[PDB]
């Protein structure tokens, strides 16, 4: 069943951008409704934590600027495993989140901390969102092949030979 | 395809020229007369 990749994906929530509008507040919370957000990432059982205890280089900037990212943090570090985290963010327009994975090594004869290692690629656009290279230059090349070979064989069509003069048009 | 068909044709124009060099290259009574003149000066000369 033809499925068109999540690279190449683009979700739209006119709603969401009328009711809320773009900013880096509620940029995790626009991104919650997507299709990339899963379910099973540690980011939705620390949603639902705080639900139940309601109801009962430019790293480090973004670091220091806001106070909801410290939370993040301090609600992230006990859970390990699959986590959204935020990369860079510039006003008024362009957000993108760092898509890693955290496996918290303790074990002894370790002294880094939790391990930190990169998944995926997502861009905030506008109201758009986008998620390799290898494929863009290889799709590329292969199309212009395509069109290279057509106009060899129009050309060759083209070509006439005679034997006491050669090749000629 | 091109290598192919250009070598065959290159043969071909090589038969062709060693044809054209085989063609090119290889280098390799009076009596009776006068009596004939005799007739012919005479009736000439009659019919003149």
């Amino acid at each position: 069943m033809n499925v068109t990749p999540l690279d190449e994906l683009q979700w739209k929530s006119p709603e969401w951008i009328q009711v809320f509008g773009l900013r880096t507040e509620n940029v995790l919370d626009y991104f919650a409704e997507s299709p990339f957000f899963d379910k099973t990432s540690n980011n939705q059982v620390i949603k639902m934590q705080r639900q139940f205890s309601q109801l009962n280089p430019a790293r480090r900037q973004i670091l220091f600027k806001y106070p909801m990212y410290m939370q993040l943090e301090e609600e992230l570090m006990k859970l390990d495993g699959t986590e959204y985290v935020l990369s860079s963010v510039r006003e008024p327009d362009f957000w993108v989140i760092r898509k890693q994975r955290r496996t918290n090594n303790s074990g002894v004869g370790s002294a880094k901390g939790p391990e930190i290692i990169p998944l995926q690629d997502y861009y905030i656009i506008g109201a758009n969102i986008y998620q390799t290279i290898f494929k863009i230059v290889q799709s590329r090349l292969m199309s212009t092949s395509y069109h290279l070979n057509s106009t060899l064989e129009s050309l060759y069509d083209l070509i006439e030979f005679q034997p006491s003069q050669g090749v000629h048009y | 395809t091109m290598q192919l068909i250009k070598n065959v044709q290159d043969l071909l124009i090589l038969t062709r020229s060693i044809k054209e060099k085989w063609l090119l290259n290889q280098i390799p009574d009076e009596k009776q007369i006068e009596e004939l003149l005799d007739n012919c000066i005479e009736t000439f000369v009659a019919e003149k």
